[PDB]
């Protein structure tokens, strides 16, 4: 769902949140594309999960 | 561009497994009859199985879907699409008569697609429903 | 969304008939005038936001209450607020030249234009000054010939003015 | 609904940006072609009877149970001979319309749309349907570029029945 | 990045579908128009020297005091006058890759995209570029419908500007 | 509209949970802060139509080409001058309004809000009032702690305005 | 996505330089020879579903395991999985044919392909047998001799073939 | 996560489970004592912080030329906006680091998993640290000019600002 | 001919002295006035199919009986015609040789020396051409800069027909 072909693989380690009903499993990859990745890392680091590996595909 | 215009909010009483997920999500936005033989994308069905595609940005694709633009953007006005968005994604009527007009200018200038991509950006709609889940009633 | 191609298509789908041959000659004639549209389209695109502000020269200037303490147009984020959607005018005016049909515009457009103008507390007479404002500005970029062939598109300068006079009419 | 004039708005109106050249090019591109496809229009209009008639009774040669198997499904009776008519011509309606669209739209809002959910349910089969397309296909008499014109929309049509 | 033949496909691919003929129509037309926006992409590139320096002293002349007052955003001394003749030359380069393309698009993603930010923090004042471009319009030379297809991009970025 | 009252409000509105000691602190810090604030209010609308022509002729001075170049957008003749002391006008205004809320907000809403849109349409160069507001930060004549106050608020245009 | 006219301005960008009279000729002869594509590409699009089942005819005929019980293919909407996207195929080189280069080809059916017919544990090699079946009927129809007028397509025929032996290498 | 100078000493406090020491409270109490000059020095840095960048980008970009040059990747115009989209918010979190007096604020932002990007997209991260050093020698050196204000020491703060751009130059490099 | 570099020439050799200061001043005013002049001539030799056709329709439309009058002096014969393009294609000639000259020694040599000696003997009307200039005068698309100086030699030509 990105205008382009521009896709990053994030990494996240662990996700503090509601734990049972909004974050049902922590350490899982988010694959989001070029145009919301300023908006997605800002995402993550609310919910105070660190980012592991940043990889294109 | 410009930050929206502050409008008041309305008092609101609300305020095998893999194959149904999918029909869920069709369920809400399409209203059952819509889904057919056309409307559907194969593309679509293939991410959830294959799980590149996050149910976030699955629903995205079928709200910017071109089947999805035809049958409401196009025949409806932009007033009554702000509120018929709502329904599907957010799955509550707007509060506000005046907050609904307010959303109606901006998705005129961003397009149908704009409008769509705003609303999961908002903090609102990601907290209440969750990548994970498919939009319900609230 | 219609066209001119598409609406006498629709009309023609709710009688049930096949389309006559004086359809497709008057079909055959939009063609022929197609290249000319084309060009009449450009040049308001390529003046699209000279326009807006050479009416925003008269449309303030005219009614100088607007801008002055307590009118809707005062603060800043008002003033940019009727440039953000005085060009959505423009937007759809040459969505609905380039369709040949007025019918994309009155969907999006003018459909809630009347109901908002009331809400909010904007004059909405005192748009209807200025989008004739713009009609007087739009045609006569579109007729002037500059590094042009010669050609007669006087057709398509009235009802160029026809969108204009419905986009004042839904907002006044 | 889908037309190449329609395609550039909606193209342009999700960005909300302007008509740009790119938006524009594509309208030139297709006037070009529009003084071809309106050729095939008065082509199929005008044997529009002999079209018709001629592809119900192709379908009849090559399924001749259709006019034998006692059912409300099946031709065999006058009624459904009455409904053959009707079906078949449907189909060149919505050719001529989409001929002169331009774009598959009217093809794909009036004839295509669901048809797999209809064909289920009153056991229809599609096989039908492609046999007369496929005599009207070569036998429009056609000739040229307009001749190309007529044979996409009609091929379009084939591949959405299978 | 946004080309009529990209835009029948970025269409067509949103949608799940082929190619129909809708987004096949755009190609056939598209190349009419590229015909005749390589013509102007010659016009450009031969006369490229003779625009620039064309340029870049018909801005010193409407605007002399940008040539005089001492600021590291003027063009004071002789630092400005080169970075003057890259950054104006960097727009006929980009003026020529969208003509080629016959997009809006590598004027969408070079130029346009992030100029209002860029600007505002160096203080260039958007006044002095589009004093260049209208000169590039009327001296490049170029005649017939070139003419008219340099015209649109150089004034689709005159109204980016402003 | 942002004020620290209003920033305790909208932080505890949103968690849905009551006043705590820590919305609280934020609204005791605006007393102290306050007594010294309305202090430099008293001292810029005393002062403001010293403060107005003041800075309007010192645009000039730097600017000295904006009343000799005719056009709509310059200040070469008296109706420009009359639109010079409106707008200069209008900033002590607002950097007054900000004073006496102990926020930016009147400030975020009624001045800055979609500068960059009106300023690149009009052609008016944000280096104009940047340089009026330089010369408001230095002759106000305030001292003392309420000399810091206004010099965040003028400084805080300065740095929207780049 | 890039085409043949965006990448060679892609390239001309990282080297920064003007475009040059060479690639212009190049470009020429490019538009001269684009009437043929799109011929090729509508013979294609018309025939596509006549493609997959004669192709996917073949594809289970020599390896009859695979739809016998057992086999990947062989549950019904297992069956209706290798039908979904044996099309993709034909949906993403249509593309490739279209725009010139095969770099829309690569994002979609070679990207993440054989990683996914990896831990699915289908074949991978016996998508590569089907789908050079799929170019022995995609050539035999683009470049028939029936019909328009008798031209040189061999040019754009080995190269329509050239994506087809991309589209079978990064699934093999 | 969000900590502080009043709060990290609560949270280690915490994990010990007991009560806070005198000698903690007499620390906390120069804290308040010093906590003045924080805010008036912090003031002075948001105001002038649209200067701080462009000043920077006067030679972030003037000594490593080819990045704006044709081929370098702070070429085109909104990947020239983008970094300075970026640039300011190294100052929009390291002005928060002052403020809450301990770093904790910044590494999660421009800490945590700016290093990872910095190597998916193509960028040269090492050329970012040559240009976070052109920020401290401006932010230090208006920081610490004393203009219109009482003059007081103001060295604890100065030395340890400059700390917080030192880590901000350590996990992009 | 006449040009202000050789009107410097011609004036010096009269008196038999050297090129002083007095004849060399003369010289830059002509090379910094090309620089409008030349871009002023490019405007008129891109547009040469533009204006001549132009400028023939408007005599017709302006003199309708000069169509219609049976003679050789006039154009109701084709070859009547053929000369009319003819006139009109070497006055726009002249114009953009004395644009780029710099001076009015090509009109004087080769157009308006025994301009007035001719037409008393084939009864062409000089206030045919007159319209047909003016014509040009406000529909050859060049505004300021050289222009100015290029419209002049339309009016110097005016007013030696008159
Ligand atoms: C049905 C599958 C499933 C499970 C099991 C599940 C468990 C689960 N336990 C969690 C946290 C947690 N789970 C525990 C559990 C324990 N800590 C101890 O010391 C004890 C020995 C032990 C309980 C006996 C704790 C302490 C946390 C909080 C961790 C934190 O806040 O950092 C979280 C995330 C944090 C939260 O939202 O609370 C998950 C997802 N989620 C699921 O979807
Ligand atoms: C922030 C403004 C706001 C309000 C006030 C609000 C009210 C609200 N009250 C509700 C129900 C209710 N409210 C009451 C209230 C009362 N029963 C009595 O006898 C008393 C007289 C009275 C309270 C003093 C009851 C009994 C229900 C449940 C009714 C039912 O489920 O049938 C519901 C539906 C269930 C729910 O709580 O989600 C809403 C949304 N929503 C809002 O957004
Ligand atoms: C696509 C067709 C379309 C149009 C044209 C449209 C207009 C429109 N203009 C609005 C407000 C507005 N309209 C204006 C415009 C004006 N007020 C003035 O003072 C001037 C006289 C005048 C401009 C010449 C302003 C300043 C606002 C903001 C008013 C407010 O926020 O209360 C609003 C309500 C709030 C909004 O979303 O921004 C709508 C819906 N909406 C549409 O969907
Ligand atoms: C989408 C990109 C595109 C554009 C812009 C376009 C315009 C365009 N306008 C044309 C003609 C023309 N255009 C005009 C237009 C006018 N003349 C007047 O005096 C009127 C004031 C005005 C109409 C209001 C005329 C009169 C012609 C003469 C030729 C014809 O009938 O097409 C032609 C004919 C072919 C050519 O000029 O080479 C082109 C190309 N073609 C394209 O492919
Ligand atoms: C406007 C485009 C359009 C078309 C073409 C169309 C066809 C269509 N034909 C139908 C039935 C039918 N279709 C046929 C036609 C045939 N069966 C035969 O035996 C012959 C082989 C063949 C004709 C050559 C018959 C006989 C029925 C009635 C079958 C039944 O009632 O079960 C039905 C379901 C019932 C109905 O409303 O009548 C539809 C929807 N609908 C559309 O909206
Ligand atoms: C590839 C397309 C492209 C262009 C054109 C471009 C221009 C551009 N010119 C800039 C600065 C500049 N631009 C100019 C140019 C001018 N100033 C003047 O005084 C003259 C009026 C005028 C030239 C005619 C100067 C002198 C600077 C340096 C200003 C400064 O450092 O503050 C800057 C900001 C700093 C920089 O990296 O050098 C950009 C991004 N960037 C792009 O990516
Ligand atoms: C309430 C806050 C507020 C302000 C401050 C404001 C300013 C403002 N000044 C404007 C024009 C103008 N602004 C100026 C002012 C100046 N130009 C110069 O030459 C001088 C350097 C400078 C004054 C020192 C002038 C002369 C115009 C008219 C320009 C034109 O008409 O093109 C315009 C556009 C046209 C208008 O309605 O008059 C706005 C919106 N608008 C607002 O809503
Ligand atoms: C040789 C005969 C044969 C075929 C044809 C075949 C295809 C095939 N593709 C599959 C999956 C799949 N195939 C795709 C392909 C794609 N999805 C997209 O959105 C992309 C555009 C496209 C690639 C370009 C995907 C995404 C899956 C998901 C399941 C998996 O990873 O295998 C599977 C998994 C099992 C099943 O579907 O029942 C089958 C059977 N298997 C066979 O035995
Ligand atoms: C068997 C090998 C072979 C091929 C492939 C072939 C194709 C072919 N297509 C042609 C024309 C053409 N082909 C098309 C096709 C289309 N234009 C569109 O915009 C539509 C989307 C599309 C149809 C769906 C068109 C419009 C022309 C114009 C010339 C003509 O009418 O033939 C011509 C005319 C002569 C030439 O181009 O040199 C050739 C050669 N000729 C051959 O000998
Ligand atoms: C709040 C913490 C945070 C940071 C810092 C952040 C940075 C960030 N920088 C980006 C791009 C970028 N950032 C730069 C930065 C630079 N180029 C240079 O040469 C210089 C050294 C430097 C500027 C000082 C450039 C050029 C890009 C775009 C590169 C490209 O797209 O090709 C992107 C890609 C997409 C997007 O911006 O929306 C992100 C997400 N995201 C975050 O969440
Ligand atoms: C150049 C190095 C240097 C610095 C940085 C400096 C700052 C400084 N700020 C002071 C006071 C102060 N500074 C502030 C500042 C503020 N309080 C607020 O609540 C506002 C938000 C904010 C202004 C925006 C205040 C309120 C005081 C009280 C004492 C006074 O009036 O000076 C004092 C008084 C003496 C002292 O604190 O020991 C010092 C030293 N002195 C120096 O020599």
């Amino acid at each position: 769902v990105g205008e382009g072909d521009r896709v990053y693989r994030l990494e996240v380690t662990g996700i503090r949140s509601p734990g049972y009903p909004s974050v049902r499993r922590s350490s899982t990859v988010f694959i989001v594309p070029y145009e919301r990745l300023s908006d997605k890392i800002q995402q993550v680091h609310k919910q105070g999960g660190k980012i592991v590996s940043v990889t294109s595909a | 561009s410009i930050p929206l215009l502050e409008y008041a909010p309305s008092s609101q009483n609300q305020r095998a497994d893999v194959d149904a997920i999918i029909w869920a999500g069709y369920r809400q936005i399409f209203s059952e009859h819509l889904i057919i033989k056309s409307n559907r994308q194969s593309f679509l069905e293939s991410q959830l199985r294959n799980r590149a595609i996050n149910v976030r940005d699955f629903i995205r694709g079928l709200g910017k879907s071109e089947v999805y633009r035809t049958q409401v953007a196009d025949l409806n006005s932009n007033y009554r699409l702000v509120d018929i968005t709502l329904k599907r994604f957010l799955g509550r009527a707007a509060y506000n008569q005046d907050e609904e007009i307010a959303w109606s200018i901006v998705i005129g200038s961003q397009g149908l697609h704009g409008f769509i991509d705003a609303l999961l950006d908002s903090d609102e709609y990601r907290e209440n429903f969750g990548d994970d889940i498919v939009p319900y009633q609230r | 969304t219609l066209d001119v191609f598409t609406k006498v298509v629709s009309q023609a789908d709710s009688r049930g008939e096949f389309l006559s041959n004086e359809q497709l000659d008057a079909l055959a004639n939009v063609v022929k005038e197609g290249n000319k549209r084309l060009d009449v389209v450009n040049r308001i695109t390529s003046n699209a936001s000279a326009i807006v502000t050479n009416a925003a020269r008269a449309l303030f200037e005219e009614q100088p209450q607007l801008i002055a303490p307590g009118g809707n147009a005062y603060t800043n984020r008002r003033m940019a607020a009727c440039l953000r959607d005085m060009e959505i005018i423009l937007r759809y005016v040459t969505y609905a030249i380039l369709a040949g049909d007025a019918s994309v515009l009155d969907d999006r457009c003018l459909n809630g234009l009347r109901e908002t103008y009331q809400a909010l507390g904007t004059p909405g007479s005192s748009v209807a000054v200025g989008v004739q404002k713009m009609k007087d500005a739009a045609v006569g970029i579109a007729n002037d010939p500059n590094g042009i062939t010669k050609g007669d598109c006087s057709q398509l300068i009235s009802e160029v003015a026809s969108y204009f006079d419905r986009a004042a009419a839904a907002v006044g | 609904v889908k037309t190449p004039i329609t395609e550039a708005i909606a193209a342009a109106d999700t960005q909300g940006r302007f008509l740009g050249n790119t938006e524009l090019q594509s309208a030139r591109g297709r006037y070009e072609r529009a003084a071809a496809s309106l050729e095939a229009a008065r082509g199929l209009t005008s044997n529009a009877q002999r079209l018709i008639d001629g592809a119900t009774q192709a379908v009849y040669q090559k399924f001749p149970y259709t006019t034998q198997t006692p059912g409300p499904q099946f031709a065999a009776d006058s009624r459904g001979k009455s409904k053959c008519a009707r079906d078949v011509g449907h189909y060149l309606r919505i050719i001529t319309y989409s001929l002169v669209a331009g774009g598959t739209g009217p093809l794909d809002e009036y004839l295509i749309a669901g048809l797999a959910e209809i064909n289920s349910t009153f056991d229809l089969s599609p096989s039908w349907y492609v046999e007369a397309l496929k005599h009207i296909k070569a036998n429009h008499g056609l000739s040229g570029q307009a001749a190309n014109e007529a044979n996409t929309y009609i091929d379009y049509a084939i591949n959405a029945l299978s």
